């Protein structure tokens, strides 16, 4: 809960460990075939045979150490998942911007087969620890978790509806007349349906009264909306191979990082390529800045590109080809708020929100909790 | 990429055992 990500971590290999099977499976693929082959194999076991040793065989090829190959495979297989043409997932923003669920996956026949795999598939890897690159948001880990997804969350996958809600929860609609009821709307694959936020949703007005309700059931719509049986397939797919419940003590930034693996981070490219807002590079806050995050160790560096962009994974160009929700975004800081507040991000933006405070010991103190206890 | 992989997965293990 409170202990650290490596106690953790061995806490979940020891159940690992304690429910290994012993002997092998084989999985055959021929590269050309990767998905096919992977997804032919793998549903036609029993979950728990997963569980033991897995030889991954390219067909005609090398052989030698397993380490290699497995790791080859787990890449490779995450990122065929995205294939357009299985329309199992689509993205938020633009250019492959915050991967989600395609809501008119049903479009294909077999697409509840298809995430009950990819669940198998992630439990897998987070089995034999091996890591992937399939690219999952930090609220699709919140889900695996059993961690309501916040107001907060939406800024990441959906800018707009995120201000949207803001606005509603800061002002008085019934002052400005805005008509809203417990209900909404929902167009996949041409055909628009209406779901009731609660009971009699239909007739029930939002009032000022009813305000906090009504952003919380909405917020939770959002992310729930028209991928309720893909997410569940997904989630009965893991939980078959490797118990959901074993993740607990995880937050969904530990879990991301069990996934993907650890990225070592270059503070050479990263203040190279950080752009500013009413700031400059000479700022007394932006040098305390990079102070703090000279002080800081990789994991803590970790944690706050976490904080910022919303994910521990680097474009392979390194911190110059960070995008955000709109096109290309440079990690950002902006000189916003009261040294009172604690830095705040915007990750669709890549920006940071740092305060201008008065010392380096307030900035970094601030900074160091904000990282490990907000989002 | 492959290189990053080999990275990730190699730092890992090694921030954790
Ligand atoms: C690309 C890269 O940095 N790889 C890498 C490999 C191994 C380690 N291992 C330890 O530090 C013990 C770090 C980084
Ligand atoms: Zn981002």
């Amino acid at each position: 809960p409170d202990r650290s990500f490596r106690w953790k971590y061995h806490q979940f290999r020891f159940l690992c460990h304690s429910n290994a099977l012993p002997s092998h499976v084989k999985i055959s693929v021929s590269r050309q075939t990767l998905f096919e082959d992977s997804f032919q194999q793998i549903m036609n076991m029993k979950p728990y045979d997963l569980r033991r040793r897995l030889y991954i065989i390219m067909r005609g090829e090398e052989g030698l150490d397993y380490g290699g190959i497995a790791r080859e495979w787990f890449f490779l297989l995450s990122h065929e998942v995205l294939n357009p043409m299985y329309c199992l997932f689509e993205y938020a923003g633009k250019n492959n911007y915050c991967l989600q669920i395609n809501p008119a996956s049903s479009i294909n026949p077999d697409h509840l087969t298809y995430f009950r795999f990819i669940g198998r598939f992630i439990a897998m890897a987070l089995y034999h620890g091996k890591f992937i690159d399939t690219g999952f948001t930090l609220p699709f880990y919140k889900r695996m978790l059993n961690k309501r997804p916040t107001l907060k969350d939406l800024e990441s996958i959906d800018p707009e509806f995120y201000n949207s809600i803001v606005w509603i929860k800061e002002n008085n609609l019934e002052e400005c007349g805005l008509e809203l009821y417990f209900i909404q709307d929902m167009e996949i694959l041409g055909k628009v349906t209406t779901h009731e936020l609660k009971e009699g949703g239909e007739s029930i007005r939002v009032t000022e009264e009813n305000k906090e309700e009504y952003i919380m059931l909405l917020t939770d719509w959002r992310f729930t909306r028209g991928v309720e049986e893909q997410t569940k397939a997904f989630l009965d797919g893991f939980n078959e191979v490797a118990p959901l419940e074993w993740l607990r003590y995880f937050d969904e930034k530990e879990l991301e990082l069990m996934l993907c693996g650890m990225q070592e981070i270059d503070m050479s490219d990263w203040q190279k390529s950080t752009i500013y807002r009413h700031y400059t590079k000479n700022s007394k806050q932006i040098q305390w800045f990079w102070q703090v995050v000279k002080e800081m160790d990789n994991e803590k560096r970790i944690r706050l590109l976490q904080f910022v962009t919303g994910t521990c994974r680097l474009p392979v160009g390194g911190f110059a080809e960070l995008i955000g929700s709109n096109g290309p975004q440079k990690f950002c800081i902006d000189k916003v708020g009261k040294e009172t507040w604690l830095p705040r991000s915007h990750t669709c933006f890549n920006r940071l929100d740092l305060p201008p405070y008065k010392s380096y010991e307030q900035l970094r103190e601030k900074l160091l909790y904000a990282i490990e206890e907000t989002e | 990429d492959p290189a990053q992989m080999y990275c990730r997965e190699a730092a890992f293990y090694c921030f954790m055992h």
